[PDB]
């Protein structure tokens, strides 16, 4: 449900079976456990 | 047959410390590096823990009632009191839901059911045939059943350290039906060793009745039989509350506001 | 359609996604009782 617009690139983190979303400050989503088993970041500030 | 003992008397209501229990994954969302704040329904810190130190004097099991959230705890030796009926009349004019097990396999229904006064697992005591299991006697007018996956998961009598933890949180919201769970072993006497773990979140089921009063089950040792135990039980009180989460991702530090002024200035 | 029904007899008001049938013998104050006698009714009702 989660379109958007950045940069994407993979994780360095600790991610947990039910999860996906990661929310950094507020309501971001932060990174995408991808729908067929990858688990990224987001950088949605491409640069501007 | 509301199979029924000798042996429940009334007891004298043993209360204790609720240091820092019940604790769970409030979302399905990571966070990192902040105190974070919401509110809920939360079992209050330091407070009231219902202690039901059930042995082979007494044994456990009245009326149970849900009153607006709650909190289950058991340090168990091969998970005795298995099985949870919530409902609201406990009869055959409550549609309940049943909630236990095949030893491996979670099988629930809603549904009318003949809730009788005991009705259990017949778990004998080097092996553990539940001999009188026959607690889905009647089921008109329906509304559900559920299968989840079969587990490992033992039963039968033992005792020595407190090495399983059942720590359930069983919460509502609108119907629908949170199921969490987090293991933690741990050997005090029977007195509480005070601590915080994450619960996590097993299941949902969206059933929807009057979800009052319920009892739980256990395993009647077919003379029954429970050991030298408890089992500890609290309510849930809607406040606020301020987490600390690493870097690590992890329920690290909780903390109320509504406990303690120092608490309030704390998430303030 | 004499076939089918709802309730309109309750104690308080609803909550959220909830479902009950139980047909109770209903009046203001418990009284379960073998209706219509006086004050104890039930809540289902045709459609006609």
């Amino acid at each position: 449900g989660l379109t958007g617009t950045g940069v994407l690139t993979p994780s360095s983190k600790r991610f947990q079976p039910f999860q996906q979303f990661g929310r950094d400050v507020s309501d971001f989503t932060d990174s995408v456990r991808d729908p067929k088993t990858s688990e990224i970041l987001d950088i949605s500030p491409c640069s501007f | 047959r509301c199979t029924t003992f000798d042996d429940v008397q009334a007891p004298n209501y043993t209360q204790h410390t609720s240091s820092m229990r019940g604790v769970y994954y409030p979302d399905e969302i990571f966070r990192s590096d902040t105190l974070y704040l919401t509110q809920d329904l939360f079992l209050p810190f330091y407070s009231n823990v219902t202690g039901f130190h059930t042995i082979n004097h007494t044994f456990g099991n009245p009326v149970i009632p849900f009153k607006d959230g709650i909190y289950f705890a058991a340090t168990e030796k091969s998970n005795v009191v298995r099985g949870w009926v919530f409902g609201s009349t406990m009869n055959n004019k409550s549609q309940s839901v049943i909630i236990i097990n095949n030893s491996t396999n979670v099988v629930i229904r809603a549904c009318n059911f003949e809730l009788c006064d005991n009705p259990f697992f017949a778990v004998s005591k080097p092996m553990g045939t539940q001999t009188h299991t026959m607690i889905f006697d009647n089921a008109f007018n329906c509304t559900f059943e559920y299968i989840s996956d079969a587990f490992s998961l033992d039963v039968s009598e033992k005792s020595g350290n407190f090495k399983h933890l059942r720590e359930f949180v069983f919460k509502n919201k609108d119907g629908f039906l949170y199921v969490y769970k987090g293991y933690q072993p741990i050997d005090v006497v029977r007195d509480l060793p005070s601590g915080f773990n994450t619960l996590k979140p097993i299941f949902k089921l969206p059933l929807g009745i009057n979800i009052t009063n319920f009892r739980a089950i256990l395993t009647a040792f077919s003379i029954w039989g429970t050991s030298a135990a408890a089992y500890f039980v609290g309510y849930l009180k809607p406040t606020t509350f301020m987490l600390k989460y690493d870097e690590n991702g992890t329920i690290t530090d909780a903390v109320d506001c509504s406990q303690n002024p120092l608490a309030e200035l704390k998430c303030s | 359609n004499y076939n089918y029904k709802y309730r309109y007899l309750r104690h308080g008001k609803l909550r959220p996604f909830e479902r009950d049938i139980s047909n109770v013998p209903f009046s203001p104050d418990g009284k379960p009782c073998t209706p219509p006698a006086l004050n104890c009714y039930w809540p289902l009702n045709d459609y006609g």
